[PDB]
């Protein structure tokens, strides 16, 4: 169990083991969402200044 | 002489179209009474925004009118009053302690930076609207920076410092025999009524709330003195009046005035302290109920001059003014507000709506029957003699 646990620990501290890859496709969504909101803000603001 | 009915969908009639001249001055929003005061000119600016972003500017003509001059102000006010207004600033008030005491200045009507300029803008817009109406250019003339109807010929009263409606009607009277003035604020339109009380050429008609209220005047038995007797109509009302009630009271009074007085230039004050949710008024009117008045006064077909007034919750005045202005152009707008620079202030669902509450209506079929019968009685001594050829008003 030492072999297995430290193999997973130093195979994970790079970023490849399952647990850290189940929280990374759950936070990239949050960042993508915030960025989409920023873009929509600017889109509405500029098309307001235009008119 | 009053039967209560349901409130019918407001709807523009296609047989008449107008030429709206809208007056706005990008400076006006920039003045502020003080820290906590309920009067905020900024709301006029807010309404402008919606007019731009709804696409409503494309059927009317938007003008800045030149500010009114000192000697155009002294057509109604005194020289001492106007000279005080012109010389007093928030910095030298200590050297006017007599005049401030003497002209009703200091708590309900303070002095801010830009007082005289704000007054100039209001008066200018009103007089230029009247003049353009005299020259046969426009049919309706809108000026939301004017309507400060509580000001006295020698006194500041009730957030108002200059009576621009008096100047407007004076300019309208150069070419017209008979001018009607309608006042649907929640307070009594007392400056205009005190100004035109002993004449028969201006008929004032107020729909206000009489009680332990402001200003304290305008009873059912105050109907004019001298040759102006029966030429001042008051409709006192109680709390809670809503759209159906208000419409059934408002329509027949106005229609009988139009049939008897036969005026042929209407001024319309469209104050907004008579809406549900206002912070000083106490009525329970919707946006459709407050706009059906405008629609009815417009369905007659004589030169109208629409002005502003009260409204102390900015959101609701802005929305109802934009909706009314859309209605003057034969356009029923859409309920979803377009994105604009004030896409706050419109919580929680961002729509073109003013919502009523459930508070109770203290006005019942007998009080109103009595009031309207007294009025219909007072309102038959105001016709024109049989030999007097008119111009089909
Ligand atoms: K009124
Ligand atoms: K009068
Ligand atoms: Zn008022």
């Amino acid at each position: 169990q030492l072999v297995r646990l430290q193999t997973e620990l130093q195979m994970c501290l790079e970023g490849s083991h399952p647990e850290l890859q189940v929280y990374y496709s759950k936070i990239a969504a949050i960042r993508d969402y915030k960025l989409h909101r920023a873009y929509q803000r600017q889109k509405y603001e500029l098309s307001c200044i235009n008119t | 002489v009053y039967e209560a009915t349901p409130f019918d969908p407001i709807t523009v009639k296609p047989s008449d179209k107008r030429r709206v001249a809208y007056f706005y001055d990008a400076d006006v929003g920039n003045y502020a009474y003080g820290a906590g005061h309920p009067m905020k000119p900024h709301r006029i600016r807010m309404a402008h925004s919606l007019i731009m972003n709804y696409g409503l500017y494309k059927k009317m003509e938007i003008y800045r009118a030149k500010p009114a001059t000192k000697q155009e102000m002294c057509q109604f006010h005194t020289d001492e009053y106007i000279d005080f207004l012109s010389r007093v600033t928030p910095d030298n008030l200590e050297m006017f302690k007599r005049e401030s005491v003497k002209f009703n200045v200091g708590d309900d009507c303070p002095v801010f930076d830009g007082l005289y300029e704000y007054c100039s803008i209001s008066g200018g817009g009103s007089m230029e609207g009247a003049a353009r109406l005299n020259r046969g250019k426009c049919d309706v003339a809108v000026n939301y920076a004017g309507g400060l109807h509580h000001a006295k010929k020698s006194e500041a009263s009730g957030f108002c410092y200059l009576n621009d409606i008096v100047l407007g009607i004076i300019e309208l009277l150069r070419y017209h025999p008979r001018v009607l003035y309608i006042d649907i604020d929640v307070h009594h339109g007392d400056g205009v009524e005190e100004a035109f009380y002993t004449t028969d050429r201006v008929m004032t008609c107020s729909f206000h709330k009489y009680g332990e209220f402001f200003p304290g005047t305008g009873e059912l038995r105050d109907i004019g003195v001298g040759a102006g007797k029966n030429y001042a109509v008051n409709v006192p009302l109680r709390d809670g009046i809503d759209d159906a009630t208000y419409r059934s009271v408002f329509e027949p009074v106005i229609k009988k005035i139009m049939e008897w007085y036969q005026p042929s230039a209407v001024v319309l004050q469209c104050g907004g302290d008579s809406l549900s949710g206002d912070r000083l008024g106490c009525f329970n009117l919707s946006m459709e109920g407050h706009a059906n008045c405008v629609n009815y006064v417009k369905s007659f077909g004589i030169p109208m001059m629409v002005v502003g007034g009260g409204g102390y919750t900015m959101r609701n005045v802005a929305r109802t003014w934009c909706f009314e202005t859309g209605l003057l152009n034969n356009v029923v707008l859409d309920k979803d507000l377009p994105y604009n620079e004030y896409y706050e202030y419109y919580g929680p669902d961002y729509k073109l709506s003013v919502r009523p509450s459930n508070m109770f209506n203290v006005n019942t079929p007998e009080y109103l029957d009595k009031v309207m019968t007294n009025i219909f009685a007072n309102l038959e001594n105001t016709k024109y003699a049989p030999s007097v050829q008119l111009n089909h008003t």
